[PDB]
């Protein structure tokens, strides 16, 4: 079990197409918000507590009723049917508030083309003020109310925030994001024009760049001083922040997001071509390498961050702590900013990073997509063109808001508010019903005949106690505790609150909206509906 | 306060080259622009090039790409422009135009006394 | 190379009138929020010293005798409380991209 070589062949192999935007951009992120070090332990708790669990019993749910992500709760509950629409709620959510990382990552790919890099130029290029372009090459110390050059550039040109003076008062358009997310758009429906995929070609060329681009990455990282001072605050245990913090919710967050369970796209890519092909295994391999490859990219933010926080001589926690989706770019920016042939390496990583966050993007409406076809075969599957071209155009008209000049202000209350309880208590919902409704030894029995193996012990007290409870906790710890979201030099008014709480709880009250629907259609007395709504109609 | 000076007069010479010192002194040298404007006696003005000290970028104007170059040295902090090709109707004085600090772009009024060549 | 000339070309002097002056700038837009346009003022014999940066803040060390307005193409400006010891000329300079070159210029006699 120990350098046997066929883990190690097996890992090599499945490293190349394993990497999402929840692993090498929503982690370090969120490690980094909450302080690094104190994020990693319960992050790696949370998981091995309940995140692997739900993924195996998603992946077994869809291999074994081989339904949709919405019409396989007919054979399991006729009154849980709300939650696919949660799903598709939440994906349409994703959808819109997750594509402008892409048009961001697009956009400076276009700016990438001159050979000049527009992030060392802060010298009055376009207008830039207040910016330090030397770190080291001037000698001179750091002073008060200074930023860096591609802090300016991302706070002044790709997110234009000086037109909009807060949340309350939007600015206009940006034509320049505008087209770009049209591009974007273009481009993600000329890929799910078919709508299938299990064997393709580009999977191969799309997955050979991250391979080679992350390693050569972590050696300029590792060759580069004042690494030493961000790889000690990324390995620190940080007991105190951990005891009374409340910073599980997060680790959830950034778990569910990752992984998979909790957006409904593990029942679609699980109930098609396959069945009784290696199970128990595949998803724990998956998640060990997810969770390498996270470790990966914070331990690659890190060492970029250390030299950062050496350039400057200031604390490491503090360089980057009123900034919310900026800390990527700007690290990434600094840490291409001192290579050789530093144009190629920008363009071909940004090449990369779009690709990537498309093929991310390509299973969030692959879920919602195919929802339909097994809800309304007669009406939706046979146009084919109507459907997605309807959803695409739903979408650029819901993406519209995180489009204007106050674009973090809405991406940033977006990723706490639409995934952090919304996700949380979806999952919630599916572990609790999928345990008491449908049974735990039924469903032991089925997964036991249609593998030929019955799962560990630990397993089956998962289900029944560790996640439901986990996961209340959680949902009361957010309930009992209102975050406080803060920006460079912003802070969100009361109002903010109830705005998240009202997009947070949209996506949830359809469940019992269904609920209360199910029940005023069928006759006889409360006791006769229950019991004769909880039993599933014949297949 | 911004000092700010420049050499003195001097005389044209046909098909010959000439040299403007300006040095800068009591602000960020390599920090902001440098502008060169041109303004003929009675006519109006016109613009000529813009160098940033540090080799950063260096623009022009169109009508004196080849006809004035612009050289920046950050040890001594002083910006020469050196002619060529002397002409009779380039009889002008010239300026040092320190730009602005970045988003704004202006002259914060550090304008030399000029130097004129006849 | 945007080209910007102004429309006016000579005013009369007096005391306590309005008097604005324009600025073409049609094959020119906004860029970034902030009027990329400067005001300048040359007296004779005297480098030209800032008047008014971005057309709408006011000048270093300028009175409030001067003020500008506008956004987008057409830009005026307000010199209302105006004597004898104002009988200098003012340009108009624009920032857009490479593209600085500056105006005519107006003078104003009585
Ligand atoms: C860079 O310097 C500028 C001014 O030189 C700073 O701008 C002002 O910042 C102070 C507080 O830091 C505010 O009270 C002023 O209102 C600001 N001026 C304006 C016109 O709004 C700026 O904060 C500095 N730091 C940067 C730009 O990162
Ligand atoms: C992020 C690290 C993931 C590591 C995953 C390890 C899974 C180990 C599962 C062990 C299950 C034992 C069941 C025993 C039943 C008797
Ligand atoms: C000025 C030329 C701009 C060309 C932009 C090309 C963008 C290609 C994006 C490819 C995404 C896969
Ligand atoms: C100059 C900033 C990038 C502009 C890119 C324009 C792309 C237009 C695509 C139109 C697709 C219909
Ligand atoms: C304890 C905080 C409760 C906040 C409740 C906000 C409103 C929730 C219902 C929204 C229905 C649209
Ligand atoms: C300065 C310390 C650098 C440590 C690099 C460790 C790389 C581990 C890759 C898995
Ligand atoms: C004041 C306007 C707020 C819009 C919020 C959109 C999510
Ligand atoms: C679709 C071809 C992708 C090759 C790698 C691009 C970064
Ligand atoms: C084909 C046009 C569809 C428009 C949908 C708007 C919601
Ligand atoms: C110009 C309108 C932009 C979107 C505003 C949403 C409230
Ligand atoms: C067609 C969708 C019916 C259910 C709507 C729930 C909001
Ligand atoms: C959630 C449903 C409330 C009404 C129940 C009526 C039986
Ligand atoms: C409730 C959404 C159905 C698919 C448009």
């Amino acid at each position: 079990r120990e350098t046997w070589g066929k883990k190690v062949d097996f890992l090599l192999s499945v490293i190349g197409y394993a990497v999402d935007l929840g692993n090498v951009w929503r982690f370090p992120y969120i490690c980094y918000q909450n302080g690094g070090g104190a994020f990693l332990l319960p992050y790696t708790i949370m998981a091995i507590f309940g995140g692997i669990p739900l993924f195996y019993m998603e992946l077994a749910l869809g291999q074994y009723h081989r339904n949709g992500c919405i019409s396989i709760w007919r054979k399991i509950c006729p009154i849980f049917k709300g939650i696919g629409y949660a799903i598709c709620i939440i994906a349409f959510y994703i959808a819109s508030y997750y594509n402008t990382i892409m048009a961001w990552a697009l956009y400076y790919l276009i700016s990438s083309f001159t050979d000049q890099l527009p992030w060392t130029s802060c010298k009055n290029s376009w207008n830039t003020g207040n910016c330090t372009n030397y770190f080291s090459e001037d000698n001179i110390t750091w002073t008060l109310h200074s930023t860096s050059p591609a802090e300016e550039f991302y706070t002044r040109h790709v997110l234009q925030i000086h037109r909009s003076k807060g949340l309350q008062d939007l600015g206009g358009i940006s034509w320049q994001l505008a087209l770009c997310i049209m591009l974007i758009f273009t481009v993600i429906y000329f890929s799910i024009w078919k709508g299938v995929k299990t064997s393709g070609k580009v999977v191969w060329v799309t997955a050979t760049f991250p391979y080679i681009i992350l390693s050569v990455l972590l050696v300029r990282g590792a060759t580069l001083p004042g690494a030493w001072r961000g790889v000690l605050f990324y390995l620190k245990p940080n007991w105190q922040k951990l005891l009374e913090t409340g910073v599980w919710i997060d680790a959830a967050a950034q778990i569910f997001f990752s992984l998979g369970p909790g957006f409904g796209v593990l029942l679609a890519f699980a109930s098609y071509n396959k069945f009784n092909n290696n199970c128990y295994q595949d998803a724990l391999v998956t998640s060990v390498v997810n969770c390498m490859t996270s470790f990966v990219s914070g331990f690659v933010i890190f060492t970029v961050l250390g030299y950062m926080a050496e350039m400057r001589n200031e604390d490491v926690s503090e360089v980057a702590k009123d900034a919310g989706p900026s800390l990527l770019f700007i690290t990434y920016a600094e840490a291409i900013a001192n290579m050789p042939a530093s144009t190629f390496f920008a363009i071909i990583f940004f090449l990369m990073l779009i690709t990537l966050g498309l093929d991310s993007t390509f299973a969030g409406l692959e879920g919602v997509i195919t929802a339909v076809l097994d809800e309304f075969p007669h009406v939706w599957a046979k146009r084919r063109e109507r459907f997605v071209l309807a959803v695409v155009i739903t979408c650029f008209f819901g993406s519209l808001v995180t489009l204007t000049f106050g674009g973090a202000y809405v991406v940033k209350l977006l990723e706490e508010y639409a995934t952090g309880p919304a996700v949380l208590t979806v999952a919630l919902i599916e572990a609790v019903a999928v345990s008491w409704f449908y049974g735990i030894t039924q469903f032991c029995r089925d997964v036991k005949e249609m593998l030929g193996f019955s799962p560990g012990w630990f397993w089956r007290i998962c289900w029944v106690a560790i996640s439901p409870l986990f996961l209340l906790f959680i949902i009361c710890s957010f309930l009992m505790s209102p975050p406080q979201l803060r920006l460079f030099q912003y802070n969100y008014p009361y109002w903010s609150i109830i705005l998240g709480y009202c997009i947070g709880t949209s996506s949830f009250i359809c469940i019992p909206t269904y609920i209360a629907y199910r029940l005023i259609i069928t006759p006889g007395t409360f006791k006769e509906r229950i019991i004769k709504s909880i039993t599933p109609e014949t297949p | 306060q911004v000092q700010l000076q420049q050499s003195g007069p001097e005389l044209v010479k046909l098909g010959a080259s000439v040299r403007i010192s300006c040095k800068a002194s009591g602000y960020r040298f390599s920090y902001s622009w440098m502008n060169w404007v041109k303004q003929r006696p009675g006519k109006g003005l016109e613009w000529i090039g813009r160098i940033y000290p540090g080799d950063g970028d260096t623009k022009y104007s169109g009508k004196f790409k080849g006809k004035a170059t612009l050289t920046a040295d950050k040890s001594s902090s002083t910006v020469y422009m050196q002619l060529s090709s002397l002409t009779s109707e380039d009889s002008a004085v010239y300026f040092c135009a320190r730009s602005a600090y970045g988003s704004e772009g202006f002259a914060m009024d550090y304008w030399g006394q000029g130097t004129s060549v006849t | 190379d945007i080209v910007l000339t102004q429309s006016p070309a000579s005013l009369a002097v007096s005391l306590g009138q309005r008097a604005t002056i324009s600025c073409r700038a049609s094959e020119s837009v906004d860029n970034y929020g902030i009027s990329f346009l400067n005001w300048f003022q040359q007296k004779p014999g005297q480098p030209p010293k800032l008047l008014i940066y971005a057309a709408s803040n006011q000048g270093s060390g300028v009175p409030a005798r001067f003020s500008g307005s506008g956004s987008g193409t057409y830009f005026s400006l307000n010199i209302h409380p105006m004597e004898e010891d104002d009988t200098a000329v003012y340009f108009c300079q624009q920032t857009k991209g490479v593209s600085w070159t500056f105006g005519g210029g107006t003078k104003v006699e009585i």
